[PDB]
């Protein structure tokens, strides 16, 4: 029917997209920097491979998650 | 340097052309055109100087 | 079962540009025997104005509504089920309501810039059914005093802008007579030629509709030139003509860009009332005939007060189609209902019986497969039509996960090619 | 240019400006602004970021 059902409140409320967009873009723009600065000063004798796959899956992680709620943020609301 | 070149873009160097504004705006540049694409025969020729072709 | 009209007190008002009749039917049963129940019932439409017939809705003195199932047994006969049986002697008022739309045509086709558009109807004195009435009167209310040629039966008595007929007091079964009534109407004459509506529905924070709207003024044509001096320094002048119209909001739209094909238009006034979002609108340019215009009015409202979610199954009602202004008309209305990514199981409750086209897929910002929508074609729609439509789909609640998980691979792709170089 | 393939662009007949000559936008403009925009709005398809072609124009 329609009584059994109730208002479908949103999981995340939208007041609080700006404030969280910024923090995580924050986050990930810093993680990114990091792994282009690592990328920049290190030569082939020292490349580890287990620091750099797993800066970039964090940096990748926030700066997706970041981009989605700035998007979101923006009133497109995919 | 960055004070002045921020004052030069702001003021003067960003200006709507066909919005003439002094908020009041003036959007005839766009009510006339839209008024010919919808209020004359498909095969017009509108003439006007070079200038708004 | 034979049936009696008793009174019919037919009251057809054409103040605005929709010919609007309601007439107060009496029904009362024989006295022959064994024939005591009649459940159903019957109406009919003149052959005339058969083919133009809006929203139709029958009633009963009080608080109550009835179904008109649509059948042919020929102008389309419908078939009203009574609410309660009805034995023989007993009367039923039942007040049948219904409103003809594209009936009024302007006389004078080309006025010039300062003229009343007449114009004029072809209506019909007796009530057209298939039983025999008892004595009837037709009032016919006009919108100015400046009748031309009204047909006189029975001496048709005058108020200040009030026809009455004479009581007919017998008629036959299918008792057919026309009659032309040329006022003076100068009203807005505005009929939307076509309108798109796409709801689309987001799980994640509200959902936005967007309508985009091609309006047309049909009566008296303009001819001759245009001057916009006469029409500023000009009260009189272009009394048909419309400068603008108000388009009532469902009291929780939040940002409304009112934008023509061109550009956002600057002029439009929008008040926040207690009930509703009242929203003035000017087009670019003044109609006065045959002047079509075409704009896009699109507001964003908040899906907790809609969209209603059960555990795993979701449902979402909402207004077919929403207020355009006063007295509305459209010729063509396509309904788009975009749901989010996952709609596995799609069913529909509609109002009315609407016809419906085979869904698609869209593509919005970041849908890596699609979203399914939903596409219903009308025509005719007016002002009662406004209803509500429900749809019930089933939306997994991790799919909406799915979405910036995605997003998140492709930057990390990117990461790990430049590890490679 | 965007809806109509390039090869219907490089060669273009206008009926719609100088009425009784009609000017030839294929081969009269530096098809250089047109084809970094339309490539600009294309990749943005392919990602299927579903930008409008009067919004990836003008930033
Ligand atoms: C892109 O396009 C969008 C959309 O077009 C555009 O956004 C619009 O921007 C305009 C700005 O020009 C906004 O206009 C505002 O409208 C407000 C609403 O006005 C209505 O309500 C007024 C209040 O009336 C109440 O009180 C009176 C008694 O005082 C009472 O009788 C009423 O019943 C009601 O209770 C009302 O006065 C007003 O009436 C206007 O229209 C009548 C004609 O019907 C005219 O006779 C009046 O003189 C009057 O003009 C209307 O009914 C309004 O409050 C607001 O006013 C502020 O600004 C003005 C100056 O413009 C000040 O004088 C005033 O003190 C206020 O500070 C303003 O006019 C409009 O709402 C926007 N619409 C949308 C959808 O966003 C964007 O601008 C475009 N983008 C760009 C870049 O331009």
């Amino acid at each position: 029917e329609l009584e059994a059902m109730s208002r479908y409140t949103s999981p995340v409320n939208p007041a609080v997209f700006p404030h969280l967009t910024v923090v995580l873009l924050a986050i990930g723009m810093f993680f990114t920097a990091w792994f282009f600065v690592y990328e920049v000063t290190s030569t082939k004798y020292t490349r580890d491979i287990y620091k750099e796959l797993l800066i970039s899956l964090v940096a990748s992680l926030f700066m997706g998650f970041g981009v989605l709620f700035l998007l979101l943020w923006v009133g497109i609301y995919v | 340097y960055t004070f002045h070149s921020t004052w030069v873009t702001s003021e003067a160097y960003s200006s709507p052309s066909i919005v003439l504004s002094a908020r009041i705006i003036f959007d005839d540049f766009r009510e006339a055109y839209y008024w010919l694409r919808h209020n004359t025969p498909e095969d017009a020729k509108v003439m006007s100087w070079w200038d708004y072709g | 079962p034979p049936l009696i009209n008793e009174d019919v007190k037919r009251t057809v008002d054409l103040s605005s540009h929709l010919a609007k009749v309601t007439a107060e039917v009496v029904l009362a049963h024989l006295g022959g025997g064994s024939t005591s129940r009649a459940t159903s019932f019957l109406l009919a439409l003149e052959p005339e104005l058969e083919a133009r017939l809006a929203h139709l809705g029958v009633q009963v003195k009080g608080e109550d509504e009835e179904e008109n199932n649509l059948e042919v047994r020929s102008g389309r006969f419908f078939t009203v089920k009574l609410p309660v049986a009805l034995d023989p002697g007993a009367k039923i008022s039942v007040i049948v309501e219904t409103v003809y739309t594209h009936v009024l045509h302007p006389y004078p086709t080309q006025i010039t810039q300062s003229e009343k558009q007449f114009v004029v109807f072809e209506g019909n004195h007796y009530f057209y059914s298939p039983y025999p009435t008892k004595t009837q009167t037709m009032r016919v209310k006009l919108a100015s005093r400046n009748v031309e040629s009204y047909t006189k039966l029975g001496n048709p008595t005058r108020s200040e802008d009030l026809l009455d007929y004479g009581p007919f007091r017998d008629v036959p079964a299918y008792s057919q007579d026309t009659f032309k009534v040329h006022y003076e109407n100068n009203s807005p004459f505005l009929t939307i030629t076509s309108m798109t509506r796409v709801i689309e529905v987001s799980h994640w924070g509200n959902i936005a509709v967007e309508e985009n709207v091609d309006l047309k003024h049909t009566g008296a044509v303009l001819k001759g030139p245009f001057s916009r001096y006469d029409y500023q320094r000009q009260p009189d002048s272009g009394i048909s003509s419309i400068r603008s119209f108000k388009t009532i909001l469902p009291a929780a739209a939040q940002d409304v860009y009112y934008r023509d094909e061109i550009g956002n238009v600057s002029t439009s006034h929008l008040l926040i009332l207690d009930d509703s979002v009242e929203m003035e609108i000017r087009p670019r340019f003044p109609l006065f005939g045959g002047w079509k215009t075409h704009y896009i009015v699109g507001y964003n409202l908040p899906s907790y007060e809609y969209l209603y979610n059960l555990g795993d199954q979701y449902a979402l009602k909402m207004r077919f189609v929403d207020h355009v202004f006063d007295e509305q008309v459209i010729d063509s209305l396509t309904v788009k209902i975009i749901l989010p990514e996952g709609a596995k199981n799609i069913e529909i409750d509609s109002p009315y019986e609407i016809s419906r086209a085979p869904d698609e897929l869209h593509y919005t910002y970041l849908d890596t497969f699609g979203r399914p929508v939903i596409v219903a074609y009308k025509k005719n729609l007016v002002e009662q039509h406004i209803q509500d439509i429900v749809v019930h789909y089933t939306f997994n609640k991790v799919l909406m996960l799915q979405e910036p998980l995605l997003v998140v691979a492709a930057f990390y792709i990117l990461f790990f090619t430049v590890i490679i170089y | 240019l965007a809806e109509e393939g390039f090869y219907k662009f490089h060669n273009w007949f206008d009926d719609r400006a100088w009425y009784p000559l009609g000017r030839i936008i294929g081969g009269t403009i530096y098809p250089g602004l047109m084809i970094t925009s339309a490539a600009i709005y294309h990749v943005l398809h392919f990602f299927h970021i579903t930008i409008d072609i009067r919004n990836v124009c003008v930033f």
